Parts: C-alpha cells; structure tokens; sequence
C-alpha cells in the first residue's frame, strides 16, 4: 500500500513506483484496463491542479495531508517545477522517512543527470523518452533502485546511520593496496588500448563493507556522501559483465564513467575513470551561474540601461563570454550571442528591462543543450566509447588469484568484524554501541546477530536523535522499556582538546546521502573561531535500565576515550 | 503571532453545481474585516482538497499542514469545520481546541443542520462574535500548551450546600463559581469548562436556559443532544448553577437553598477575599489540572522553557511506555517524568564542553526536581 508519484503542473506523469497492494486496490476501484499511470494521474489530478493555486495566490503550498489514526499519509513536496508525491497506508513508514525517500530520489536524479536536472524543460524530456522501450527500461531500473534502497535501509546498518564501515586487517590492506596499485590503475594507464580513459580511483567491496581504497596522485579526493551512492548502485546490480554506466558525482558534476567486476560471490571491484573533455563542464557551470547573478540584478535593480555595463561582475561576465563564443563558434549561439550583445552593449539604444529578461533566458537553455549534446548522448550505454571486453576480463582474472587464498576468511571475519565480549569485560552492562566519526565519515559499531528485539530498538534511538537534533538539541537521554537509550554530540580539534559548545541553529533532511548537514555545521562554527580545528563526533549507546544514570555516563566517556586511543 | 487564525464554516449543499459562487456557502468567518476574494479562495481550496482526499482514502482527512499555516478539518454531515493554527502548535493541541469549540457550539445552540435551517444568521453571528472575543480574552501559554481547566473549612460547607442541593428534586451534578475561581464542583471536567465560561451577563436573578448535551456527557451527568435547563442565579459575586431535567421548566425549593445562605456566602466572602531560581510544570491527566511558576513577563529564559515542553508533551501522548526523557542544549536543560496519573518537568533557572561530565549539573537534575518540589505542595511520588 505504498505509492511514489513524480507530476508536473498539468497533471502530467513523469515516474511512478507502486507495489502489489495499491495495483491491487486501484485496479478493484477502476475496475467496477487503462494504464496505471493514466489511472494515477486521473485519480491525483485535482491535488496537483488545487497545489498550484495556492502558490499562485497566497505563496503557500500544501506540505503534508493526515487522515484520523494516521491511516493514510500524504507527503507532497515541490522541487523546482516538479510535484513530488508520496503516499502510504501500511503505518511502516512515517511522514519523516516518506520525505528522505523522495530526498534520495532527487539525489539519485542528480547523480544519474547533472546539472541537466536544474533545467526543468529538460528533465521531463530526459525522463519521459519518445521511445517506449527506453522509458520501460529506465523506469524498471529505477523502481529496482528504490525497491534495493528500500531493503538496504531495513537491513544494513551502514545506510540505517549513514555512515562508512570498513573492515580491519592490516596484514590484508596493505597487500590490497599493492595488488590494487599494480595491477589495476597502472594496467589500464600503461595499455595503449585504454581509448584515451585515465584510471582514477579503484576499490574493492564486501558485502555492504569498504576494504581497500587508492587513488591517483592526479585525482581528487571523493567526498564520502559520493561513496554511499556507488556502495548502493553496486548492490543493486549484486545483491548480497554488465556494461558501464555514465553517473555524475560533486568534484559542477563533472562527468564519470563505472565499471563494476565481479571476483566473487559477495566480492567486487569497482573502477572510474575520466574523459578527456571533462574540464569544459567547469566552463559551463560558471557560465550557468553567471547568467544568473546577470538574471538577478536585473530584475531586483533598476533600469540596465547604464549601471550593468560598469558592474565589474558584467565585465567579468563578458570576459568569459566572448571567450567561450570564439573559442567554439556554434552558429546557434553566435547569432543569439550577438544579438544579446548588441542589446547590452549599444551606446544608442540599449535594451529594455522587460526585453533583456527574456534575451537572457535563451541564452540560458542553449548552454545546457550543448551539455546535454556532450555529455549525455555520448554515454557508453548508447553505443559510447569504454574499455575494450578483453581488458575488463585480465584485470577480473589477474586479482583473483592475489585473493585466492583469502576467500574464506574474509566472509567469516565480515559477519564477526567487532566482537561485543571483548568490550563487555571493560564495560559491564553494554549491549550494543555505535561511535559515528562526522568529520570523515566513518562508523565503528560492532555485528549484531532476544536478536531481534535489540536490532529493532536500534533504529528508535537514531530517528529520535535526528529529530531533536534538528531543533537545536546536542543530547538526549531516554529510557523506553527495560533498556536506557543515549544521544551525544560534541566538538574537538585535531590535536584532541576539548573545544567550547554553541548554539546550533534551529531548521533538509538531516543525513549524508542526500546532501549534507554536517558539512554547514562545521563551516558555521568556523566563521567564529578562524584559527582552530574543528572536529564532530557522535556516540549511540545502549544500556540496561539496572545501571544508573551516574554509573552510565562514566561508561559512555570511558568507551570514546578508548576507541580514541584505538583509533588515530 | 496570534495562535488561533481562523475558523469557518461551509456547506457543501448550497454549492453542488460548478456555476454556483462559493459566496453563498459562508456561514461564519473570523475575522470579519478580511476580504471576501480571500474567504472564497481559501473556502474553495480547502473543500475541494477535503473531497478529493476523502475519496481517494474514503476517509475525511483531519490535518491539512502547510509551509506558514496549519489547519484541522473534521467533517460534520454535510458542513464542514476548519480550523486555523500556528506552525509552533502541537498538532493535538489544535484537534483538542476545535473538538471544544464543536463542543461549545453544540451545547450552545443544539445540532447544527436545525439550528441553521431555523434560526437567522445575525443572531448566530453576533452571538459567535461575543463568545470569539471571549475566548480570545481567555487564552494563555500554558492553556495553548495543554488546553487545562481556567481555574479549607469554609470549602467544606460551600459543597455542603451543593450537597444539600443534589438531594433536592430533580439533581444531576452542580457547581460554584466565584469570578472564574472555583470553590467546589461536581460536573465532568469537559462541561465544567462550557458552565464556567457561559458570560453571565420569577425571582430577582433568576434565569433559565435550555442547553444541549451529548450522550457521552450525559450519561457522565447521570452516573446524539439531550435537552437539558440550566439554572443560573447572579449574585453580587457568587454563581450557583444547577442542569436538572427537562421539564423543569421543581419550584421555591432551590430558591429557599440561596435565601437561607445569602448572607453567610457573602460575609464569608468579603472575610476570605480581605526572584523564581526555578521553573516547574505540573500536569494532572485525570482531572486535568495545571499549576506553575512563571512569571506575567515573557523573559527570554521563560520563553525557552515553553518550548522545551511543546515537543516533549507530544512525545509522552505518542509512547505510552516511555517513561524518562532528559534534553540539553548550549544554553539550558529541561527533565521529565511521566506517570500515567500524572506528569512532570522541571528546568533549572542557574555551559558542557567536550564529552559531558559525569559531575554535570544537568545530569544531575532528576536529585534536585524531587526534594526541591516538595515545598509548594507539590507530592513527588
């Protein structure tokens, strides 16, 4: 009973994602057979005609709708000029988780596109093909993407808190490091086959866990809310060769290209690279964001007939307009070019306010055809270049057997990685515990495998935490039950001091993947303190109601202090 | 930003066809001084938004949230209330608040369909205004925050004479009123509120008026309108009313109880009427009452606490098992305790760096709130 439904302003269906039992309950409804998304769209259709109505008028939009007992819960949220829609009537997901789910969905459409995506008039080309059977496909790949989200989130830990586990074997990493060094990168760099690709990062996975990572002295480093989404779209493919896919990822969105092989079962090894002409998308985010500044002031300020042509901003502007149209020389954009510079630039008579807006606005759609043209109808699943099949099959054959050796080992210390008795001797009374480094993104939390009561009370401490976090609460300190619930969050250096506590500002979702929040956190407490370091932790724990309040907070600390010491 | 913005009523009968205004559909509206393209934009959104919920869900829908405003909507035949609210509001809270003024309106004027099918629309009207303008009057922070009742020898004999008076003819349940303070009652808590808050604007001060009871208070009383007198007597400062029957429309009994005690009420009257370092809040469910400390003017450290309540409040009505819940923030922390009798919060009016201490003073709040509450009467259990 579960329903994700993207429309734009004229009812109009873009995707849709629906399981078994609202297939079921339409199809009694209509039944007393069209398409279900015809059946979508004329059932919906007066909430997306009655939303935009009261933007129109009274600047307001609905949000959220709630029906007695919370029977049915409405989520409507607008993204530029798209409606998303989100419906449920199981009582397994809230209004909270209903709101990330479309947040990741939107991540996920920006990741697959680029900045193609700010465009609206593209995105609804881009997501509704002419052709029949490129829409099924893409739409199947999707709805596989939410459907392996959706059973990742509800069986993994490491997309539960969103965060980046890794097993620890420093005899096994190291010789990962060197296996990978020699006989990944510097194999596809060294063939003279490669096709122009350059081999920037290469990693190998376990199950939902991280063991070897490498990068090139000429590569930038990966943020680690790029890493969740690669973690995800390589589970998707191999649950715990097919060919490359083009994704977008934050160096912008600077284009990439992804090959996943296979070792094992529960093993894979991951590579990207590069092409060539990747620079020219900095160009053209710069000339995006340019117009926009030229958009801005021309409507907020007064009359341009004068005062833009000695704005510095214009001239810089101009500097790196004129430079683009002759270094390429399209005659599409050459023409309207002019046109917009006779209009800005003539000392008898300039444009009018009313008239430049819209010059400005073409300008604007032409930029990302040429992006659209380069970028995306260039990708390797329409016939692109990419690696040649012989090359793909020496580098999967070549590192099996540096890992023959080590198969069995790894899935048993993957299911066993930290061990809850090596801790229970130092700290009476603990059950489960979850240290969440915010300024790398890594999580250090032993295996959970009576089971499943503690697994489900895992998940009721980190929605609360993340909701009164949003509010500006640092701490939280709950009991529920026969077991006593924990919530920390402090701020330290890179030396180890203590630092001072602030005021959070009070609210985006809280989370990693889609978006950030941690991120703007510490900026925020930088602009106060310039010349120290900043560094954000987080603890989980989890305590019988036995120990006291007292005794529990003396436990917490000695536990980070000891994986501290541990760690670094 | 006033709590309560708006409240409004349509009729879904009036207006059936396309080609009929929505205009017409308007019974009542507050503010009177908005405009009417406004009124009919907002009436019109909102019913077709309920309806196209309805039938997707087949059922109403009872909370329609938006970016600045929020409103509750519950369905009555064939009108529909809506209700408006503040961001900051707790969503239960604004349920509560419609379900009383419903309430109110019921008991006041009698089911909606005769009432608006029988009487004028001006009368209704300026009777809605007085008593708008009257609960506006009596609102406050901690009534928005848990929607409470506006509320010894000499007590003793004040229920005697009520006492007296249920044994006399014709006697369900009775009160006494003394400016808005009460002195002793035996009414349900949800009608002692509708019997308090009537304006109290044949012998000498004496009036009768009908009202209307529902079945579940009814029974309450006894222990879906049922047409019940109210017996309002004015005195100098003292009100006695009494819901006895329906054809009491018995007599010279209740007006010997008043005359034999007029002059002993009012002499006992005249007899009896002739730097906080903490914060608490206590709330008791059963018969919900409230009693704090804080002062008339909002100081910022009070306006934190108001607050620090508001998502804790919400939070014990949601987990019934949940028992202890503690916050903290840069500036102050705030602990509770909940009971399924009663409940309890307390902040200390007296910053953690690092990893908390376990020396912490706010760690330490669950020692202090149990034996410093023991001054003012307060029974910590």
């Amino acid at each position: 009973m579960k329903c994700v439904l993207v429309a734009t302003e004229g009812a109009e269906v873009l995707f849709y994602w629906t399981d078994q039992e609202f297939e079921e309950s339409l199809r009694l409804k209509f039944g007393q057979l069209p398409a279900l998304e015809d059946q979508l769209s004329t059932l919906l259709a007066p909430v997306i005609i009655s939303s935009m109505t009261m933007l129109e008028k009274l600047s307001d939009t609905y949000t959220c709708f709630s029906t007695e007992n919370g029977n049915f819960l409405y989520v409507l949220h607008l993204f530029g000029e798209c409606l998303f829609i989100a419906i449920n009537g199981d009582h397994t997901e809230s209004e909270g988780d209903l709101r990330r789910k479309l947040y990741v969905l939107k991540y996920l459409f920006e990741v697959h596109f680029g900045l193609v995506t700010v465009d609206g008039h593209l995105i609804r080309k881009e997501l509704r093909p002419p052709d029949l059977a490129q829409r099924v496909q893409l739409w199947e790949h999707f709805q596989s993407l939410l459907w392996t989200y959706s059973r990742l989130r509800e069986q993994e830990q490491c997309f539960a808190v969103e965060a980046l586990e890794r097993l620890i074997h420093p005899q096994l990493c190291e010789l990962c490091i060197e296996a990978l060094e020699r006989h990944v990168i510097q194999a596809v760099n060294t063939s003279p086959e490669r096709g122009g690709e350059e081999a920037l990062h290469a990693f190998l996975l376990v199950h939902s866990k991280l063991l070897a990572f490498y990068s090139s002295h000429s590569a930038s480093s990966l943020r680690p809310a790029d890493l969740l989404a690669l973690i995800l779209l390589v589970q998707d493919l191999y649950p715990s060769p097919s060919g490359p896919r083009r994704i977008f990822l934050d160096a912008p969105l600077v284009p990439h290209t992804m090959y996943c092989l296979p070792l094992w079962q529960g093993i894979n090894l991951v590579l990207l690279t590069r092409s060539p002409s990747a620079p020219l998308a900095l160009v053209l985010s710069q000339l995006m964001d340019g117009f926009s500044m030229l958009e801005k002031k021309l409507k907020e300020g007064p009359e341009p007939g004068a005062s833009l042509r000695s704005q510095p901003l214009v001239g810089d502007l101009r500097q790196r307009m004129d430079k683009f149209v002759k270094n390429r020389g399209a005659q599409e954009i050459q023409s309207t070019w002019l046109e917009f510079k006779a209009k800005a630039f003539s000392k008898s008579e300039p444009g009018s306010s009313w008239e430049l807006l819209q010059a400005c606005g073409k300008l604007k759609r032409q930029l990302c055809a040429i992006y659209r043209l380069n970028f995306l109808t260039t990708a390797p699943s329409r016939g692109g270049p990419h690696l040649p099949q012989h090359l793909q099959d020496q580098v999967q054959r070549l590192m099996r057997e540096k890992l023959t050796d080590w198969k069995d080992f790894l899935l048993v210390k993957s299911r066993r990685n930290i061990t809850m008795v090596s801790y229970l001797e130092d700290f009476p009374g603990l059950v489960h515990f979850i240290y969440v480094d915010r300024t790398t993104g890594q999580m250090v939390a032993p295996s959970l495998n009576l089971a499943a009561f503690v697994k489900t009370k895992v998940w009721s401490l980190i929605q609360l935490a993340r909701r009164y976090l949003q509010k500006g609460y640092t701490t939280l300190l709950f009991q529920e039950g026969d077991f006593y619930c924990s919530y920390f969050l402090w701020f330290e250096n890179d030396m180890g001091y203590k630092l001072q506590m602030i005021e959070v500002p009070v609210l985006v979702p809280i989370g990693m993947l889609g978006g950030d929040y941690y991120r703007k956190l510490l900026r925020y407490y930088s602009k106060n303190r310039p010349t120290e370091a900043v560094r954000c932790y987080e603890l989980l724990a989890l305590h019988l109601s036995v120990i006291p309040t007292d005794l529990l907070v003396q436990q917490a600390g000695q536990l980070a202090r000891r994986l501290w010491e541990a760690s670094r | 930003a006033s709590w309560w913005n708006y409240f409004f009523l349509y009729d879904g009968s009036k207006v059936k066809e396309e080609g009929d205004p929505t205009r017409a559909g308007i019974c009542y509206f507050y503010p009177s001084q908005t405009l009417l393209d406004q009124q009919e934009l907002l009436c019109g959104q909102i019913a077709g938004v309920v309806r196209c919920v309805s039938d997707i869900s087949d059922s109403p829908p009872t909370l329609v949230r938006l970016r600045k405003l929020k409103f509750a909507i519950k369905v009555d035949g064939d009108y529909l209330w809506v209700l408006g609210c503040a961001v900051e509001l707790p969503d239960v809270s604004c349920k509560r608040f419609l379900d009383q003024l419903v309430g109110f309106f019921n008991f006041y004027n009698g089911p909606v369909s005769l009432a608006y099918e029988n009487c004028s629309q001006e009368e209704l009207s300026t009777e809605w205004d007085t008593f708008i303008e009257q609960i506006l009057k009596n609102t406050s922070d901690l009534h928005k925050i848990f929607n409470s009742l506006w509320n010894p020898l000499l007590l003793l004999k004040a229920a005697r004479i009520l006492q007296t008076c249920q044994r006399s003819p014709h006697i369900l349940a009775g009160c006494i009123l003394y400016k808005g303070l009460i002195v002793s009652t035996q009414l349900p808590p949800s009608l002692t509120a509708k019997v308090l808050l009537h304006r109290t604007a044949l012998p000498p001060n004496v009036q009768i008026i009908p009202v209307f009871v529902t079945k579940e208070e009814a029974i309450s009383l006894h222990e879906g309108l049922v047409r019940m007198n109210l017996y309002t007597h004015c005195v100098k400062g003292l009100v006695l009313s009494l819901l006895a029957e329906e054809p009491l429309l018995d007599s010279a009994a209740i007006e010997e109880v008043y005359h034999s005690s007029l002059a002993s009420l009012n002499g006992l009257e005249v007899h009896l009427k002739e730097s906080s370092t903490y914060n608490f809040t206590h709330y008791d469910r059963i018969q919900s009452l409230l009693m704090a400390n804080l002062p008339q003017v909002a100081t910022p450290q009070d306006r934190r606490f108001l607050q620090a309540v508001s998502l804790m409040h919400s939070e014990f009505a949601q987990l019934p098992a949940l028992y202890e819940m503690t916050v903290r923030n840069a500036s102050t922390a705030v602990y509770a305790c909940c009971n399924p009798i009663q409940e309890t919060y307390f902040q200390q009016l007296a910053r953690s760096s690092g990893f908390p201490n376990p020396q912490d003073g706010a760690f330490s709040l669950s020692g202090k709130a149990k034996q410093k509450l023991l001054k003012h009467g307060v029974n910590l259990l």
